[PDB]
């Protein structure tokens, strides 16, 4: 048993200290499924994954399989992919179009809303069907992205997102046409804890600007150029959300990393011309000079991560303390030129799939970290999250909210600090913004 | 991606033998990390491709594979393959330094002629066994659909196109740091 | 901790509700091994598996490997397959004939009764061998079948079986010559809880009359006939044992199911002619119209299941909460014509092997169910076992015991009720019938 | 089931090639779920057999395989294979709806003449890689002993008999929903 | 151990077929536990070698394999293989009594001639699947580098030298109670 | 919970009884990592494995990855192969030479002593580097062999070894030249508890004098000789250390088994001639007649095992209650003839690697034992450790320390007794010699 006291002591944001047991302990894992995944807003995909009536995506909330499905009234319904009779999976494929769903075990039939409409031999054997359909999640959409939450007490999505939204709009709100998902969702398995993946995208430009991605960068520069010429960006900022453990980081004015990653046509599109002007115009209300932002990472706590200029998105599905699945897709402006959509597609494949020249080095690190945490002494001393400690300020002229340097772990400490709060505060009365 | 449309009349024994041998030589290059020598086999118009694969009800079976407009595991040109070869031979390419230990077992080779003389459409099956670090093992199976052209090199052929159909939906490996 | 109070709360036969944690909880599993498998009568096989002196079969009682061996005095002994010196497996092959057993590790030698008869270097290094043989189980036969129980305080097998016996005798007591096992014991692994399997065969005709086995039936009907023409059986009954969690269900009068599964020759044998009338005569003391019973499923709690018309028998070997091994064989009447025996063999392979047109679809269901149970929300709400609630009664003119309709869960509720009883009552004083 | 009794003089290069190509074609049909096209290969008198295999002491090695009057994993005729093809192509056939993704890697093809013209006894090795749903992987290895007759079809042969010797006692898979 | 130095001009069809058929026959002996017949294939001067393989950075790539003066998984002469054959065929050899079930799937055969007539340097790839007892499965991949001599025996050739390069650092099996 | 009293009950050296749960219990295992491996002296290898400045070996202490590295001043350091920033492996290959170490995740660079010497962007984001390097182990040497211990309160190596040292010298101190390790370390995985393995090499000549290795001997005798004529020694002794759970056993005079294992050249080298005479000279003061000792096994508790005359050395790395890794290497006298060195290499490969004609049969036995212990009844009765009870003596006329017969379990009882003590006594005030 884990006391709330014992839990509060796992993360110290004032000293910048993290207890390594957070990444490996089985008991904390099972508590996370209740206290974190059981009541957070989790990303399921984009509206365009399910555009027409009956279109469905089978996905996860924690280790709970769920079905995301468009309704006739254009609403999106999300219910548990589990029959309340004997637990069978109702929707048994990845995606498609359904007129209804039928349990393959005993024939209990559901409408596309997840409502139990038929039970074979009901008169001869029975009970209200309106109470025996699968558990529904709350569904909210933020500019295309579809989110779900089990907990009726949890704040609404917008309140939950708070002052993180400006940095989501950088990617999501550049045109009145909105975003669309390029077809296809890549899925793969990494034997590490979800928090390493979530933290890296929340807070860790450090690893991309140091050693992890030297070879990724090398793959992306011209053949004639070598690493000794590689343009190091050191200008940038980091955002920690007012509430919720969200965080983002980005480079400023230095297109070195974006150009290597996304090529010249995407970099020019993101920074110069009609689309880039309109985006800055559309985002003027936040005051941000979005065209000076060249390469950004972000996490919406716990497990929604994305790279704005590059438009790669990922959902981390936890599979115990020692495993995750990565489900990845990419977005483009719905009204982007064919040539640009094609650039985003090819470079997202080249850099960020399981074969990606960036992704490869990420998983290699995470895998060894987790293996180390099997050791007793490897868990006996805190890890260092002291970088940038006491250096952030809520009054930056360019960027809103709690802002520090690009190489910092203020967003990180915020993430672990909020993880700790969700783990130690049973009741939303205290937990809410 | 239906059954390979093999020609009625089988390839000649010599042609059959030559293409199997090409593949065996290619496997030896890859399994011995002769990345420079392997890249030399890629023609300038190479399209190297590995589509995503999904679970679908039979009635929706046509949606199994991703198309040219969707994401993929690989979707490469000579240029981008070059970058990958630069990374995999790089001291700071962590995913393959230390390198992995791989075996490309090649079988089921079916050779088909094309409208271009000395250009061949080739189907084959594989198991790629990848062992890495202390105890990591990833096993892949699938087929490859190549377009090969006769070439004056040490292998006899160049690769104009490769499609790899992997027997997987969710990849069970943490990465694809290997070549297919 | 799992207190009796808490254990009592996992099953509710009154309201017909099941806590799905019973299928997934590791702690409950460890208790099951002690409280259920440690003290139930478990099927080890048939007498004809070990026909001659020294003939043995290596099998399991839960996760304890045991040896069942024919003795010199024609009795059968079952002992733990584990040397009390340092734990080595004494009998290392699946089956065969032995004159003796010798431990491969330090040469401790055993007769075919499990008795320790030789310790190498005993005089030089030593203790009474008579106290150091492997643990022996109680062994009881019921009409050809060999059951074992570790617990000297448990009821005897006849009492344990109680009013389940008439329904066993439909399969086992049809001829004066008895039954014999077809050679061959199939074994395969399913990643699901043992209770899903035991309940299906206890109580779940419903799944075979709805969706699970539609393609199974399709595979067995004439090439010219399609699914629509397959007559739908809806006539039949279900039995719940007075004590012990045993249950059975069968079709009456409608032979369509049996015809597709076993074909006309076996269907004929079971229902028409001399052998069929001899069966009804031998069982007249029950008053059951056995020739009208056409397709039956039964579980003798916990893990002994069979299908009396088709003579398929299974033992479920638990392997943690998330896995079982299935070990399967088939029985024929010993004096049945050779032609009928061949038919029984063929259709058991075709239908109930790991590649079986029926079996295939069961494992597919179970696999996805257990997978769902990894989720937090998936274990948070009860499962519905309300079918036939209140509708069973003890006075049926044709079939004795607590009897209701074929599509019901009275047998299921009884099973989980008894499971609950063994899990929460340490003493046989309160537990016995 | 002893060692395959291979002929001292090995089959000619063309026959060897014809039979290997037949298997390669068969694997393409199976790995692309062309179940009716594959079933057309089965002769009306097909015996399709996969015996049980057990752990025996050397002294009792003759009892390793199940016999003709015993249970087995498969023991099928043309009529029963048809029921299975009807099931595997069925919308209500859950075990293969959604369908698995399989790879039949075929090698070690040893060809032997029989007393009958155009009828061959063939030994080969295989690995069957089956990937199912999100993360299920079942690997099978074994040998096949076939009797094949020449035939005027797209494959050049038809199957008269097939026995599969699987390297497994207890099946590690939840089912055998695939064809060998 | 660099890439196999295959000859520019490939071995002829007949020679290619003979050596492949040799391996398929050798694999059948092994997989059906014909240990005495297998051992007869080994020449008086056999060297049978399976080096250790370690994780090294690219700069230390030349130290990947153990050497002649180091430990190995196997490093055998005719006399030591003889003792291994007596153990594996022995009633009290517990590791293989009950025997395992193995499959040696052979492919990727490249044939290279030597200075000595009727003596060939041969490269090939394998997957060895080992199933044992109730539930144990050990899968091995690698390549073999053999020196074969034409021999007047049942198989066609005798084994003068064998080096096995296993794609493993730490062995994932509890033993190597099989032959490669 | 595992209280002291409960832990004391698991082992009874007076009666010779072992509770089989010690090998299977997950909770006990995790305590082991803390109370045994966390404060024991663990073998990392031989000095010659890291002979020159910057030579390293990546190894383990329990499940903690460590780096063993030669320093300029010739001392050897051992640190946790884990970066304190976010846990990444610092040294990512098995062995080699290093000038420094750099973390691949964020570029924290370390010198060859494991001192943190450079943090990228330290000036602009930060804390004292001297306090943030990997945890350091105490390192001690005994006649070539390198041990490490985390616990600063533990006794020093010499005191820890006590009167085991003379039995070690039989292998390690035969020449003023010392020993050298042959190149290469074999590594393989066995699914069994480490205690089976440690005990076997501590106390178990019995298994080699009975049944385990009948086929090993058969592989090493002349082809003309058959098993019935093989010379099975029955003469020898067993040592139990005065403190620490160390033990050894050996054959006396009868060279039969040594000849079968090591051949005639090694047997003669060990027993007769100048080298054997020098060894007798060097060691005689310890009271030991080394030339009569013909085949010996030893364990230094917990996981350092070796076979003095065969010079096979092994390290058992725990991987949970149900698995180990075996890391094997072999030693030779540095000045031994080239021929004898070669013979040591050949015969160690032949006998003692994962394909060894001896090693094959040990793994085979252990795999089955551990599998058995999944059973409930398998863990319910004590195992027999009564061999040689009250037959050992401390004033033996030929051998020093506490000495009994070769076929005894006194050295095993001592091992499990010390294990019990390490697991129940948390202070070195009570535990120390
Ligand atoms: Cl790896 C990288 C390259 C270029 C731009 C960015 Cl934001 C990144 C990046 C930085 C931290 C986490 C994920 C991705
Ligand atoms: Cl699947 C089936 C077909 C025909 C007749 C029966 Cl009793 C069954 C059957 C019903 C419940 C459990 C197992 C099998
Ligand atoms: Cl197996 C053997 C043969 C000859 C001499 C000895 Cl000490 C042994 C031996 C005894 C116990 C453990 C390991 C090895
Ligand atoms: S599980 Fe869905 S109907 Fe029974
Ligand atoms: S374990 Fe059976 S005699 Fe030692
Ligand atoms: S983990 Fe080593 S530098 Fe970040
Ligand atoms: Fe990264
Ligand atoms: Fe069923
Ligand atoms: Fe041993």
């Amino acid at each position: 048993n884990w006391t709330p006291e014992a839990i509060r002591g796992l993360v110290d944001q004032e000293k910048g200290l993290l207890d390594p047991r957070i990444y490996a302990d089985q008991s904390l894992y099972e508590l996370e499924l209740e206290r974190v995944f059981g009541r957070s807003w989790l990303l399921l995909g984009h509206e365009s994954h399910v555009p027409e009536t009956g279109d469905f995506l089978a996905t996860y909330m924690g280790e709970d399989p769920v079905v995301m499905v468009r309704q006739k009234d254009k609403s999106i319904k999300v219910f548990l992919n589990q029959c309340r009779h004997r637990g069978m999976r109702i929707c048994r494929s990845d995606a498609g179009n359904a007129k209804a769903f039928t349990c393959s075990y005993h024939g209990w039939a559901y409408d596309i809303a997840g409502k139990l409409v038929n039970v074979p031999f009901e008169k001869e054997a029975f009970f209200d069907k309106a109470e025996w359909g699968p558990l529904q999640a709350r569904v909210a959409t933020y500019k295309g992205l579809v989110f779900a939450n089990w907990d009726v007490q949890a704040p609404d999505l917008e309140t939950y997102l708070g002052d993180a939204r400006p940095y989501m709009d950088v990617m999501l709100d550049r045109t009145p046409a909105g975003t669309v998902a390029i077809g296809g969702m890549q899925k793969w398995v990494i034997p590490c804890n979800w928090k390493f993946a979530a933290e890296q995208f929340c807070s860790d430009m450090y690893h991309a600007g140091t050693t992890t991605h030297l070879s990724g960068i090398l793959a992306g520069i011209p053949p004639e150029m070598d690493l000794s010429q590689a343009q190091i960006p050191t200008k940038g900022n980091q955002f920690r959300a007012a509430w919720g453990g969200h965080g983002s980081g980005w480079y400023v004015d230095e297109p070195g990393s974006l150009l290597a990653v996304m090529g010249p046509k995407v970099t020019q599109y993101w920074t110069e011309g009609p689309a880039a002007e309109l985006a800055e115009q559309r985002l003027g209300h936040t005051g941000m000079p979005v065209r000076r932002m060249v390469g950004q990472h972000m996490t919406i706590f716990p497990t929604c991560s994305f790279l704005p200029a590059m438009n790669n998105i990922r959902i981390w599905h936890p599979r115990g303390p020692n495993e995750i699945e990565v489900w990845a897709f990419t977005l483009v402006d719905a009204d982007a030129p064919a040539e640009i959509k094609e650039e985003y597609r090819r470079h997202n494949i080249r850099n960020f799939s399981a074969g990606g020249v960036f992704e490869q080095d990420d998983g290699e690190n995470w895998v060894e970290i987790q293996k180390g945490l099997r050791g007793y002494k490897a868990k006996s001393q805190p890890l260092n999250a002291q970088m940038g400690l006491g250096r952030s300020q809520t009054g930056h002229p360019d960027f809103p909210g709690n802002v520090g340097y690009v190489y910092a772990e203020e967003a990180a400490r915020g993430m672990y600090h909020h993880w700790m709060r969700m783990m130690s505060e049973p009741s939303w009365a205290t937990l809410k913004p | 991606f239906k059954t390979f449309e093999w020609p009625s009349k089988a390839a000649g024994l010599e042609l059959q033998n030559e293409i199997e041998q090409f593949y065996y030589r290619e496997a030896q290059l890859l399994d011995h990390r002769a990345y420079e020598a392997w890249f030399a086999l890629l023609d300038k118009d190479i399209h190297y491709f590995m589509p995503l694969r999904t679970n679908r009800m039979i009635r929706e079976g046509e949606l199994e594979y991703s198309g040219d407009q969707d994401l993929a595991h690989f979707d490469e040109t000579h240029e981008t393959m070059y970058g990958r070869i630069r990374k995999v031979t790089s001291d700071v390419g962590w995913a393959e330094n230390p390198p992995s230990r791989t075996r490309h077992l090649v079988s089921n080779v079916i050779v088909k002629e094309t409208a271009t003389p000395d250009t061949f459409e080739v189907n084959s099956a594989f198991i790629l066994y990848r062992n890495r670090l202390e105890r990591q093992v990833d096993i892949f199976a699938g087929e490859r659909r190549d377009v090969l052209r006769r070439a004056d090199n040490n292998l006899g052929f160049s690769i104009a196109k490769r499609t790899i159909l992997l027997d997987a939906s969710t990849l069970l490996s943490n990465n694809l740091s290997m070549f297919f």
